[PDB]
RNA sequence: AAAUUCUUGGACCGGCGCAAGACGGACCAGAGCGAAAGCAUUUGCCAAGAAUGUUUUCAUUAAUCAAGAACGAAAGUCGGAGGUUCGAAGACGAUCAGAUACCGUCGUAGUUCCGACCAUAAACGAUGCCGACUGGCGAUGCGGCGGCGUUAUUCCCAUGACCCGCCGGGCAGCUUCCGGGAAACCAAAGUCUUUGGGUUCCGGGGGGAGUAUGGUUGCAAAGCUGAAACUUAAAGGAAUUGA
């Protein structure tokens, strides 16, 4: 729980994977691999009504926690893996996305890179809805 | 968790689904280097001084 | 807290990039008949060409693979090669054509790769037309020519010396050399380098590609 | 009542039509 | 322009016309003597030869068809006749 | 709302010109020229007619004004329009005179004037604006 | 009466073209009729660049975009103003709106 | 907005692999081919095809076409294989006065491949085919021809990539007091009371009605052919002004 042991001057990496979906946001942080999960912390566990789960208070709510819970094992740094619902379904990121970044950068976190993980298609199966759409 | 308070450089206009709510451009004076924009209720004028009770969202623009 | 029973270990790059230092790695100390090291022989890491090069691009990133565990230190290897997704949807862009290609090749020892490349064809600077398009047949002899190439520089040498030439653009730069008599093109890259099957592994092989 | 409804209750009548008469056939 | 000349075109605007649009109707392939660097005998070759075209003797070969004009092999001096 | 209606601006327009000379730069004055000068029906109206009168006159200072002709400004364009130099500007020693024009000019009978100047074609034919 | 000329589409000697599914909703729609939209944005808005490169571990670090293009039916482009009707006489030009910001 | 739904028996999320079946984004356009339906990853094989080029060959061999023939989206039908996703029917949760719907969770037939049926679509350019003539302008695709000039081979001829033109078919675009039209509009829907180039199909106020019946095709669903009694002063097209 105390951290890697090393001397200073150099920054320790850790990624989080920003899930910024439409319905809530997930912010975990990870080491290098991924294999290893330090903190998961998502924007629907700090509201009490599940229709603000994707707000963008909830995501700051949550990456606050998270780079909280961050240092205390000792990571400094993070790369950012920007990531909407993708695959079939929408491509572009919800409204969390802004505000969960926004909040790392100023918890004392040390951005990394930023890069766009959300997975593309090159075609996928016939998508949800009919012919005529979801028509309301 | 502290709380800021900042002082409004210019009134940007009245928003709100009855227009009861101004957006303005926030500038702290702990630091002069960071501005952003907020939603204030009631008259404002030029140079006052809001108290943020959290300084830490911002408000979409109209 | 299960984090209090996890010490972390340190990621060394093969000898021939730069610098040496990727990170560091977590791990469940070893309890019983979960050992530590079997946690971490399979650990792959996306790192950045600009991280491991002194001065190189940001666009090209590399997947190493931790091949040993030598105490507190893991050892890592080439697993592929992949092209940020940034880049990648940058140089796609109307009124002109993709050429993409893709060769199986087995190296001097028993690596076998996929390589998977890209090209735009290059509109000119007198040019007053829009389209800035290619024959279907034009299209074929450029590939055919890309695959040809790219074959000749990783089945003549191994896994050492190809990815010597995968850190600057030398395959990419000269399919463009070579293609411009038939249709000028100009960003030409290695989108993507897979590995479909490792010799057996042998201790001695990979300490010499950590020096 | 369109057309397409309009040709659908008119099969069904049809088919209503043929049934009983191959009842009596 | 109205009172344009349709009996009388120059040859400029007539040569630019289709083979079969002109006035009266006229090829625009013609014949040629087409010598070898190596032999002396000078063939006579048409402009769109449409067949390989090899000198008489297995010298060397001529022409090469394309889809419009035959072009000719490397060093081949040709000069068009008339009549 | 402090907009003048047509019957304000159409009597500063006309009274502007018909006595430039006598009306001034301050609103009190001029407001007594008018009263004499032009009959108004109302105070209230007669005001309004040298107040705008006022603003015009600083307006004519800087420049000429579309709607108004004062009499001493048009003068002055005959001057401008009059003017005439001392040498031609179509007179040069040496024209530049591209090769294809020189061959319009064979053909007809002035073969070869004193004052031409071959000037060599531009080489490439850039002159279309790219397609985008 | 015909409304238009070309018949809403980019159909010109084709006969048929392969469908799409629209981005708001999943509505079918032919390829050339859709209203295709290409944005260009940054990860980060224009609000929240200083606060990110004020934590960047590196120097002079470039941004990256995000490319994605949109799909758009009829319908759900009317509703979401993208596209809006136009006068008679205004519907036959075709070039896009000014690009100056 | 929620709920049905999954969830310490560890869901969602992160990594590493494996399996299957669909699908071929971005490039992708008022661009191409095909009789229409339709057709988009690589490579190989087989047969075909328009256009261009042609001082080759035959010499009227042609155009349109009752009866007849081949192809014909999707859905549907019959036998095998496979069944990832989506999803008629059906079940449930919402909404609602009701909701056998729109919204959400699951989900059968189907959607996929093979071998046979069916012959219908707003199968639309709502516009038969062949031929002739009657304004421009700028592009685009294919073939050929010509020409200052840049660039690659390199080692120059010649080839590719640009540039400027001409010719022939092709999908189209802009403009017009050609002309027409009820107008919308159309360079064809023009060359029409100044009416006749050739030829096929097809309409005769609105319903009853693509109905009844007879025939014929089909496993079936259904396809083609197809009335009458009776009822009705309108039904409809284009454009204008209000609401
Ligand atoms: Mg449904
Ligand atoms: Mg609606
Ligand atoms: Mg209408
Ligand atoms: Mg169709
Ligand atoms: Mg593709
Ligand atoms: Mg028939
Ligand atoms: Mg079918
Ligand atoms: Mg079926
Ligand atoms: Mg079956
Ligand atoms: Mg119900
Ligand atoms: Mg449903
Ligand atoms: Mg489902
Ligand atoms: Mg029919
Ligand atoms: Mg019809
Ligand atoms: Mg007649
Ligand atoms: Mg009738
Ligand atoms: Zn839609």
């Amino acid at each position: 729980s105390l951290g890697p042991q090393v001397a200073e001057g150099e920054n320790v990496f850790g990624v989080c994977h920003i899930f910024a979906s439409f319905n809530d946001t997930f912010v975990h942080v990870t080491d290098l691999s991924g294999k290893e999960t330090i903190c998961r912390v998502t924007g629907g566990m700090k509201v009490k009504a599940d229709r603000d789960e994707s707000s963008p208070y909830a995501a700051m709510l949550a990456a606050q926690d998270v780079a909280q819970r961050c240092k205390e094992l000792g990571i400094t740094a993070l790369h950012i893996k920007l990531r909407a619902t993708g695959g079939n379904r929408t491509k572009t990121p919800g409204p969390g996305a802004q505000s969960a970044l926004r909040a790392l950068a100023r918890s004392g976190m040390k951005i990394g890179r930023i890069e766009d993980v959300t997975p593309i298609p090159s075609d996928s199966t016939r998508r949800k809805g009919g012919r005529r759409g979801r028509r309301l | 968790q502290p709380i800021k308070l900042a002082r409004v450089t210019k009134v940007l206009g009245r928003t709100g689904s009855q227009g009861q709510c101004t957006q303005v451009r926030v500038e702290f004076m702990d630091d002069t280097s960071r501005s952003i924009i907020r939603n204030v209720k009631g008259p404002v004028r030029e140079g006052d001084v809001l108290t943020l009770l959290e300084s830490e969202r911002e408000a979409r623009r109209l | 807290d299960p984090f209090s029973k996890k010490d972390w270990y340190d990621v060394k790059a093969p000898a021939m990039f730069n610098i040496r230092n990727i990170g560091k790695t977590l791990v469940t100390r070893t309890q019983g008949t979960k050992i530590a090291s079997d946690g971490l022989k399979g650990r792959v890491f996306e790192v950045s060409l600009a991280d491991l090069q002194n001065d190189e691009v940001a666009f090209r990133k590399f997947k190493l693979i931790t091949e040993d565990v030598q105490g507190k230190n893991c050892l890592t290897n080439f697993h592929g090669m992949d092209l940020t997704r940034d880049k990648m949807c940058s140089m796609v862009k109307k009124w002109q054509t993709m050429i993409e290609a893709h060769v199986d090749v087995k190296t001097t020892d028993g690596y076998l790769l996929r390589l998977f490349c890209v090209g735009f064809t290059k509109k000119r600077n007198n040019q007053i037309r829009k389209t800035s398009y290619a024959q279907h047949q034009q299209v074929r002899q450029i590939r055919k020519k890309m695959m040809e190439i790219m074959t000749r520089e990783v089945q003549t040498n191994d896994l050492k010396e190809v990815v010597n030439k995968l850190i600057p653009d030398s395959i990419g730069k000269d399919i463009e050399k070579a293609c411009q008599s038939i249709y000028p093109l100009h960003d030409v890259f290695v989108r993507k380098v897979k590995m479909l099957k490792k010799p057996k592994f042998e201790l001695g092989k990979l300490m010499e590609l950590h020096g | 009542m369109r057309a397409k409804w309009r040709k659908k209750r008119m099969r069904r009548l049809k088919r209503k039509r043929r049934k009983m008469r191959q009842r009596s056939k | 322009p109205l009172a344009k000349d349709l009996l009388h075109p120059s040859p400029e605007e007539e040569k630019r016309k289709h083979k079969k649009k002109r006035l009266v109707q006229s090829p625009n392939s013609y014949f040629m003597d087409v010598k070898c660097p190596g032999c002396y005998k000078i063939t006579t070759v048409f402009s769109h030869a449409q067949t390989v075209v090899l000198c008489v003797g297995c010298s060397t070969v001529l022409c090469q068809p394309t889809g419009g004009k035959a072009r000719l092999t490397e060093g081949c001096s040709f000069r068009r006749k008339q009549h | 709302g402090r907009v003048r209606t047509k019957t304000v601006k159409k009597a500063a327009r006309v009274i502007i010109e018909k006595y430039y000379t006598r009306l001034g730069n301050d609103f009190h004055t001029n407001k007594r020229v008018c009263e004499e000068i032009a009959i108004i029906p109302s105070k209230k109206l007669r005001n309004k007619i040298a107040g705008y009168v006022t603003h015009l006159m600083k307006r004519i200072q800087r420049g000429p004004v579309r709607g108004i002709s004062i009499k001493l400004q048009e003068e002055e364009r005959e001057r401008r329009d009059n003017y005439v130099p001392e040498v031609s500007a179509l007179d040069q020693e040496i024209i530049e005179v591209d090769p294809d024009t020189k061959e319009m000019l064979k053909l007809l009978d002035f073969g070869s004037l004193s004052n031409l100047q071959v000037t060599q074609p531009t080489v490439g034919m850039n002159f279309k604006t790219p397609r985008g | 009466t015909k409304k238009r000329r070309n018949n809403g589409r980019a159909k010109k000697g084709r006969g048929h073209v392969q469908p799409i599914r629209c981005t708001n909703c999943a509505r079918c729609v032919p390829k050339d009729k859709a209203i295709k939209k290409f944005v260009i944005r940054n990860i980060v808005e224009a609000a929240a660049v200083r606060d990110i490169s004020e934590a960047s571990v590196f120097d002079a670090y470039v941004l990256p975009k995000l490319y994605v293009k949109l799909h758009y039916c009829v319908s759900c482009a009317i509703h979401s103003k993208v596209v809006r009707n136009r006068s008679r006489e205004a519907r036959k030009d075709r070039t896009p709106p000014p690009r100056f910001r």
